[PDB]
């Protein structure tokens, strides 16, 4: 039984330049009659089956760019993506078909890296339509922003808020390579007439300081 | 082509019920081609279940599914089957089937996938986030409390794409899905311009118009 | 210059599988897609190497293995199987490159009165080396007491006869195998496809 881990997790290279991903095998995949590794590499994109890109450790499949090629030998294999382009972002598995059962890599998450981008902050109060039901949901939007990382810090009454909030980040944009993102913080109908000041505070490596939008509550 | 893997379309089924879904091999040299499974859980990475050589009907699992699920061939229709018995919560994935003429060969042919929803259902809330007064200025729709997934979400009936944000759903701690949707506009927009988010939700019948506007 | 599949697919005699024949295909061009194109085949295995995609590839040399069997032991002509026909008469070693192609030959190698010229390795004193062939008619000695060349109590004739007749279920009517075997070393090739 053979087992398959990739490295890095997550890549980030410019365009242009070169990208190489590491799959390490538990046991060697060296077939002895004919000298090849049987290793191969595939790329998966959103709503799409898997494309198989290399076999035997280093053989490029039909349909696939120059610009991919593999090599290795043994336990140590690498898929190297020189002159990164824009379609090239993806998830790359490595999978050996050594012997059965076949066994696939964790995933490797492959990205273009732009210039940072402050984001713009809005912050939303719950409808008078959801306060009926006894829920409030406060939606604070982080909008078209780049790095990914950003503290998005709750506060009620200048009280912080913990374990009440989710966060959900768009995919990156196709046009500028920009995120988006959304925290929703929730509390009950009671609760949220308790309090007047609903603010959401948001540092980022844009920002030279954190930037804070807020409401009072029903003005 | 050489070889196209054609497969059952999507299923939605209830926790308890089988479900038999088929994967279809459409060229010559069949004789050849062994067929694998491969289960892609949602956000997740790719888990190979077994294969099956349809000329003997010779079937390896892995030991993940071994017992789990019944790989079974009809080598007469060129046709691979993969089944359940009793389906759970936990087979709500996508279902690739994947081809390659011999054993310990790379799998070089697939099929578009098939997804399959073992989940019960319920219609979502539509909240309207309503923007708050030169720029431009922003608007929403809340789309909470609904599962399974999917919603989707479109701005004056499909007329308003520039600059829409439809964020990926998160699990809340109910076991349901919330979700928002937000557009930025000019902020001159506001007074004139009408402003509608049109949610369907195809599990629970649920199609919904919510006009928003800002909050006098 | 094709490869001479077809002398050995058609051969109009094939041969016992304890004395397997083996074909050397050498300084040709071979179409396989006359073979997996071929509406004639009831298995067609192939381990460690794709038959669609070497019609574009060499190699050093590829061998052509063919004999006779029954249906319960065509998937014993596999990497990592054991059997009667697997351990004493033609043995693939567990990183086998190539394929198993098989069909029924029962219109071909059955008579009424049963046919008994193909032949089988019932005994030996160990388990075939992968690619052996053991042709040799010693007594096997089951026993304490040794036999001198004489069949007798504990004391076999090491090759049993396949009672092929027309009326045998599917399992026990024969089968005709061909396995083609692939080696790619530090030299020449000599077998191409057409690409």
């Amino acid at each position: 039984d053979i087992q398959l881990t990739q490295s890095p997790d997550s890549l980030a290279v410019s365009l242009g330049e070169r990208a190489t991903i590491n799959c390490k095998s538990s046991q060697s995949v060296l077939y002895s009659s004919i000298n090849k590794n049987y290793l191969a590499w595939y790329q998966q994109k959103p709503g799409q089956p898997p494309k198989l890109l290399i076999y035997w450790a280093s053989t490029r499949e039909s349909g696939v760019p120059d610009r991919f090629s593999g090599s290795g030998s043994g336990t140590d294999f690498t898929l190297t993506i020189s002159s990164l382009q824009a379609e090239d972002v993806a998830v790359y598995y490595c999978q050996q078909y050594y012997s059965t059962p076949y066994t696939f890599g964790q995933g490797t998450k492959v990205e273009i890296k732009r210039t940072v981008a402050a984001p713009s902050v809005f912050i939303f109060p719950p409808s008078d339509e959801q306060l009926k039901s006894g829920t409030a949901s406060v939606v604070c939007l982080l909008n078209n922003f780049y790095p990914r990382e950003a503290k998005v810090q709750w506060k009620v009454d200048n009280a912080l808020q913990s374990g009440n909030s989710q966060e959900s980040v768009t995919e990156q944009d196709s046009k500028d390579s920009t995120y988006s993102l959304s925290s929703t913080l929730t509390l009950s109908k009671a609760d949220y007439e308790k309090h007047k000041v609903y603010a959401c505070e948001v540092t980022h490596q844009g920002l030279s300081s954190p930037v804070t939008k807020s409401f009072n509550r029903g003005e | 082509t050489q070889m196209q893997l054609v497969q059952s379309g999507t299923e939605v089924k209830k926790p308890g019920e089988s479900l038999k879904i088929s994967c279809k091999g459409s060229g010559y040299g069949f004789i050849t081609y062994w067929i694998g499974w491969v289960r892609q859980m949602p956000g997740k990475g790719l888990e190979w279940m077994g294969i099956i050589y349809p000329g003997d009907s010779e079937t390896r699992y892995s030991p993940s599914f071994q017992g789990q699920v019944t790989i079974s061939a009809d080598k007469s229709i060129n046709t691979a089957y993969l089944q359940w018995s009793s389906l759970k919560a936990s087979d709500t994935a996508i279902y690739y089937c994947a081809g390659g003429s011999g054993i310990s060969t790379p799998m070089d042919v697939w099929g578009q996938g098939t997804t399959v929803t073992v989940a019960s259902t319920k219609g979502p809330s539509v909240f309207p986030l309503a923007p708050s007064s030169g720029g431009t200025a922003a608007l929403g729709c809340l789309v909470k409390d609904y599962f399974p997934e999917p919603v989707t979400v479109s701005w004056n009936s499909g007329a308003l794409t520039s600059g829409v944000h439809t964020f990926p759903a998160v699990l809340q701690s109910s076991g349901l899905y919330s979700l928002s949707s937000v557009v930025t506009v000019p902020s001159s927009s506001l007074g004139t311009q009408t402003y509608i988010c049109n949610v369907n939700h195809k599990p629970s019948n649920t199609k919904v118009d919510k006009k928003v506007e800002p909050k006098s | 210059n094709l490869c001479p599949f077809g002398e050995v697919f058609n051969a109009t005699r094939f041969a016992s599988v304890y004395a397997w024949n083996r074909k050397r295909i050498s300084n040709c061009v071979a179409d396989y897609s006359v073979l997996y194109n071929s509406a004639s085949f009831s298995t067609f295995k192939c381990y460690g190497v794709s038959p669609t995609k070497l019609n574009d590839l060499c190699f050093t040399n590829v061998y052509a293995d063919s004999f006779v069997i029954r249906g319960d032991e065509v998937r014993q002509i596999a990497p990592g199987q054991t059997g009667k026909i697997a351990d004493y008469n033609y043995k693939l070693p567990d990183d086998f490159t190539g394929c198993v192609i098989a069909w029924n030959s029962n219109n071909l190698d059955s008579k009424v009165g049963g046919n008994y010229n193909y032949l089988y390795r019932l005994f030996r004193k160990s388990n075939l080396k992968p690619f052996e062939r053991d042709i040799s008619t010693e007594i096997y000695q089951a026993g304490s007491t040794p036999c001198n060349g004489v069949e007798g109590f504990n004391c076999y004739f090491p090759l049993q006869s396949y009672g092929f007749q027309p009326t045998n279920g599917v399992g026990y009517q024969p089968y005709r195998v061909v396995v083609l075997s692939f080696e790619l070393l530090h030299a020449p090739a000599t077998v191409c496809g057409p690409k």
